[PDB]
RNA sequence: GAAACAUCUCAGUAUCGGGAGGAACAGAAAACGCAACGUGAUGUCGUUAGUAACCGCGAGUGAACGCGAUACAGCCCAAAC
RNA sequence: GACUCGUACGGUCACUGAAUCCUGCCCAGUGCAGGUAUCUGAACACCUCGUACAAGAGGACGAAGGACCUGUCAACGGCGG
RNA sequence: AGCUUUACUGCAGGCUGUCGCUGAGGACUCUCACUCCGGGAGGAGGACACCGAUAGCCGGGC
């Protein structure tokens, strides 16, 4: 479905209407620090190493709507529930 | 030829003999070696923890 | 499964082992101070039981009595030299050094001294071809062009009994006799005719191998087995 | 002053510099070559021997150890094991090269006593240690105030129940606070969990 | 056992190798860290506590300091000269 | 340590199974083996960033191996609409 | 439970890089460790190989 980059809505922040650009969450890199990276060292060793033997599970049909909504003013942004959509493209 | 009856006429070989150092009839006069007490094999008497329950 | 046969064989049970102490000499070449002066008299010819080929007995001049690899054309009362002024004849020991090249030699010695390696099966020979200060090549009786220390003993002459493969067993008795005499187990079941668990091939309702037979030369022992790092296979092209 | 011994110990300190490094690379050829224990009339680090307990007395023996380098020597499993319990390259010994060179003199001299040992180095596929014993029977050593206590009876075979020195730190039980839980007062009676 | 099972669990158990004594082992702090102007070698018992901690964060696993007791005990070298 | 008191006319590993007449075509897949400009390819050391250090991120180089190419069926096998 | 395999997960083993042993002057010489041949003298090889450690690949042989 189509969406438009910029248009007027809610921000939580302002507590009043404004306009708010959409953009797509760009994945974060990890930094192999998390505690989960160091059960992952610490725990394997000689034979399976039990949940860190295990791989990448699959995908469904369909992917939700991952978004960031910027408020157009005081350059923060805020998150909400997304909706299953086989491709998303901006307007503008 | 039958491995029961048939096969037992052949058993006139002499192994197992009275030890010398235990006195059960377990020194194995082809080997040199009491089954029964290690005579042979070892100095220290043969023994060991499954000849007994665990917790006794 | 089980170990296969060829991991029993390791294990240098009596079955696999070969019936040394009915061998009569493990035969090497002489230790000379140096000089040469070192020669001896053919006494008697014997039969080896280790290689299904005469050997011949020989005195040397400080009373050393002791078999040697005979070659083809020696017999009683010959006289045979070992060092490095030995005569350029059938049956004489000298380095390669003081051979004369294109000569037919064996019981070639890979280290000089080390008593020979090369060439001493029935009517075989190694052949001397290039000479130096440093380097004699010889072709090995495989084919294959061996550089080697001129200072390498050698013995002149082709191995004694050559042409004993050309008779066929004909028939498995014949075989049976000559097997009893090395270190060998005999007869061969087929790979394919056993059950999987005792070989890699074994199993299936009629016989044919599970897989292909060419295998990696890096398959560990128990499943390296068929045709061990073929390049190719077949008879074509 | 500084000692004389100062100096020994000091040249210890880097086995691969200096005069010491070429003495190593010459005395490792000769030891290559000798046994798996030697008794030496002389400890090679002087120093070291005097501050663990040696004396130039009558009763008090030295002997250098070599013991292979690496890993457990470990056979494959040859029955069912879960994949945790099949191995075999990583699996390492839970006593230190230094106390298998210990137990290994102490067997070579049956009637004494292991009192102490230190490192004399290593090659490529080896670690020399020198184990410094003592006679408990020689009156020498039953006279001595300093040395008489390895005499009594509780002290047979200390080695092997790990009272040496290398075994009380490889047995853990160095820190006498956080860390020494499941080591002291021993390692058998915290269930084996040290 | 985890209602399968691989880490985990059974368990450092069973069993095996080596060795001491009438008891062993431990032991006079490179400690503790109720953080203190505080405690003062070590075992053990009671408690702390199924607490902290671990764990396909599943099933399960699991201390310590301190405190109340028992009994108390503190020393010898290496080196300097 | 066996083979081995052995050395290619050897001995190992496999297939077929006396003699006689013979044994066609197929290397795409799989296997084995050889080669390989280029691509891919771990760790150590090295460079950049980061941290008064460290964790960590990236780069450069690139072994065997793989991609790619070739040989091979008395190698696994195939020989249709 | 035995057996199979391009089932899952691992473990031996083989190949390969790297670190240690290990030294002198991306290709090269040397000798002194180390290895092998030689009864010895000495010869071959040589910082490689072996061995210890680690990394990648193959890996129903288990
Ligand atoms: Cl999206
Ligand atoms: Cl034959
Ligand atoms: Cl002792
Ligand atoms: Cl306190
Ligand atoms: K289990
Ligand atoms: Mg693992
Ligand atoms: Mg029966
Ligand atoms: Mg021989
Ligand atoms: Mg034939
Ligand atoms: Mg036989
Ligand atoms: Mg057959
Ligand atoms: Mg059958
Ligand atoms: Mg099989
Ligand atoms: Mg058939
Ligand atoms: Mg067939
Ligand atoms: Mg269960
Ligand atoms: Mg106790
Ligand atoms: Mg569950
Ligand atoms: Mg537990
Ligand atoms: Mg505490
Ligand atoms: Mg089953
Ligand atoms: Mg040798
Ligand atoms: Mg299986
Ligand atoms: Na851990
Ligand atoms: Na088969
Ligand atoms: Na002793
Ligand atoms: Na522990
Ligand atoms: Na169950
Ligand atoms: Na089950
Ligand atoms: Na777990
Ligand atoms: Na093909
Ligand atoms: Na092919
Ligand atoms: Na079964």
């Amino acid at each position: 479905m189509q969406m438009p980059r910029r248009f007027n809505t809610y921000c939580p922040h302002c507590n009043e209407h404004q306009e708010h650009e959409v953009e797509k969450v760009r994945s974060g890199r990890q930094t192999g620090m998390k505690w989960i990276d160091r059960q992952r060292e610490r725990n394997s060793g000689i034979g399976n190493d039990g949940k860190f033997s295990k791989v990448p599970g699959g995908d469904k049909p369909t992917k939700k709507t991952d978004l960031k909504y910027r408020c157009g003013e005081c350059g923060k942004a805020h998150l909400r529930e997304g909706w299953r959509a086989g491709r998303l493209e901006f307007q503008e | 030829t039958g491995a029961g009856t048939p096969s037992q006429g052949k058993k006139n070989t002499t192994t197992h003999t009275k030890c010398r150092r235990c006195g059960e009839k377990s020194y194995h006069t082809k080997k040199k070696v009491c089954s029964s007490c290690g005579f042979g094999k070892s100095a220290k008497r043969r023994d060991y923890e499954w000849q007994s329950k665990a917790g006794e | 499964g089980r170990r296969i046969q060829g991991q029993r064989r390791g294990r240098g049970t009596s079955t696999f082992r070969a019936p040394s102490h009915r061998y009569k000499a493990d035969l090497e070449h002489r230790k000379v101070e140096d000089g040469d002066v070192i020669a001896g008299t053919v006494v008697d010819i014997e039969h080896d039981p280790a290689r299904s080929a005469p050997v011949a007995a020989v005195e040397f001049e400080d009373g050393d009595r002791r078999l040697i690899l005979a070659p083809e054309g020696v017999g009683v009362g010959d006289e045979l030299q070992v060092g490095v002024s030995a005569e350029i004849a059938p049956g004489n020991t000298l380095p390669l050094a003081e051979i004369p090249e294109g000569v037919p030699v064996c019981n070639v010695e890979s280290s000089p001294g080390d008593g020979g390696k090369f060439a001493r099966a029935s009517g075989v020979n190694a052949q001397l071809l290039t000479h130096d200060r440093n380097v004699a090549v010889v072709k090995l009786p495989s084919g294959e062009m061996k550089r080697l220390d001129p200072q390498c003993r050698a013995t002149i002459g082709v191995v004694a009994g050559g042409g004993r493969t050309d008779k066929p067993f004909v028939k498995a008795g014949n075989k049976h006799h000559k097997m009893k005499a090395r270190g060998t187990k005999w007869p061969n079941v087929r790979g394919v005719a056993m059950n999987a668990v005792d070989h890699p091939f074994g199993g299936g309702g009629r016989q044919h191998p599970g897989k292909p037979k060419s295998i990696s030369r890096n398959a560990p022992p128990g499943r390296k087995v068929g045709d061990i790092a073929s390049k190719r296979t077949g008879r074509g092209g | 002053a500084r000692s004389a011994y100062s100096y020994i110990r000091d040249a210890w300190e880097n086995p691969g510099d200096g005069q010491l490094a070429e003495l190593q690379w010459q005395r490792q050829q000769e030891w290559r070559n000798e046994g798996a224990v030697e008794r030496i009339e002389r400890p090679t680090r002087l120093d070291k021997a005097r501050s663990q307990g040696y004396k130039a007395k009558q009763g008090v023996i030295v002997a250098r150890v070599s013991v292979r380098k690496g890993s457990a020597r470990k056979r494959r499993h040859k029955a069912g094991r879960r994949s945790k319990r099949q191995g075999v390259t990583r699996i390492t010994r839970r006593k230190d090269i230094q106390r298998v060179a210990e137990e290994r003199a102490s067997r070579t001299f049956p009637n004494l006593r292991v009192l102490n040992s230190y490192s004399v180095g290593q090659d490529g596929r080896q670690k020399w240690h020198e184990v410094i014993l003592i006679d408990p029977n020689h009156p020498a050593i039953q006279n001595d105030d300093d040395l008489s206590w390895i005499c009594a009876d509780d002290q047979a075979d200390r080695v092997f129940r790990g009272l040496t020195g290398a075994g009380r730190r490889n047995r853990g039980l160095s820190g006498k606070g956080k860390g020494s839980e499941k080591t002291r007062p021993s390692l058998r009676s915290n269930g084996g969990k040290g």
